[PDB]
């Protein structure tokens, strides 16, 4: 929004094997890149053996 | 806004064409310069070679 | 292109290279980079200002 | 052809003070930037110094850096240049900003401003 890639991450511990845990954490801001360009689609990477 | 960090080669009368609003007789074509356009200068004495 | 260098102190007056750093700024929409620190001034406490 | 006009001129003793200002209005150097340039005897070019709108600080000519000093006022809408410490080398002819093609700025190389139209004769010895 306004040319400003906002990234908002946090990291905690779970002790969950599967879904997603019940509790509650606000996730603070790190970075903000006023790169501008226009993102219209995405895609996620990962790594293979 | 949109800060660049540019350089250039150009004979001494025509650095000065840069300014804002300014059709820049080589200057102009090789980069435009438009009204939009707007920086500064730092100039070297590159004549000894 | 033929003589277009070598500048020449005999003839021709102001079209001497200079090798030049040369800032540019655009009103494009793009986010703004850069904001000066203004040389800052001293914390006063404990009084209006 | 035609010459420039500023204050001054003709023999002027070594190591006083003189003030160097426009006296022609058909093309001011406010139009331009204020401004003052040199050419020195033959076809060399030079710039001497510059007073900026902050007033705090002054463009200074690595050449006559330190010496000469600029007046400013409120009203009077106009720059006075002034000199301090002449040496016989400063004998050059003065000329008032201008540029051949249309552009506003400041900025201290030597090759900023030119023009064909002479400048006052300024001639400094002991």
């Amino acid at each position: 929004i306004d040319g400003y890639f906002k990234i908002y991450s946090k990291h905690t511990p779970i002790n969950l094997v599967r879904d997603l845990p019940q509790g509650f954490s606000a996730l603070e801001p790190l970075v903000d890149l006023p790169i501008g360009i226009n993102i219209t689609r995405f895609q996620t990477l990962l790594a293979l053996h | 806004t949109n800060v660049y960090a540019d350089s250039f080669v150009i004979r001494g009368d025509e650095v000065r064409q840069i300014a804002p609003g300014q059709t820049g007789k080589i200057a102009d074509y090789n980069y435009k310069l438009p009204d939009d356009f707007t920086g500064c200068v730092i100039a070297w004495n590159s004549n000894n070679l | 292109p033929l003589q277009s260098y070598g500048f020449q102190p005999t003839n021709g007056v102001g079209y001497q290279p200079y090798r030049v750093v040369v800032l540019s700024f655009e009103l494009l929409h793009a986010p703004a980079t850069v904001c000066g620190p203004k040389k800052s001034t001293n914390l006063v406490k404990n009084k209006c200002v | 052809q035609v010459q420039l006009v500023e204050s001054g001129g003709g023999l002027v003793q070594a190591g006083g003070s003189l003030r160097l200002s426009c006296a022609v209005s058909g093309r001011t150097i406010s139009t331009f930037g204020m401004g003052w340039f040199r050419q020195a005897p033959g076809k060399e070019r030079e710039f001497v110094a510059t007073i900026t709108r902050d007033e705090d600080m002054l463009l200074y000519a690595d050449s006559v850096k330190g010496r000469f000093t600029i007046s400013r006022d409120t009203a009077k809408n106009m720059v006075f240049l002034q000199m301090n410490s002449l040496k016989i080398e400063d004998t050059a002819l003065y000329y008032c900003a201008v540029r051949r093609d249309s552009s506003w700025g400041y900025s201290r190389q030597s090759t900023e401003y030119d023009y064909w139209g002479q400048g006052t004769q300024v001639t400094v010895s002991s």
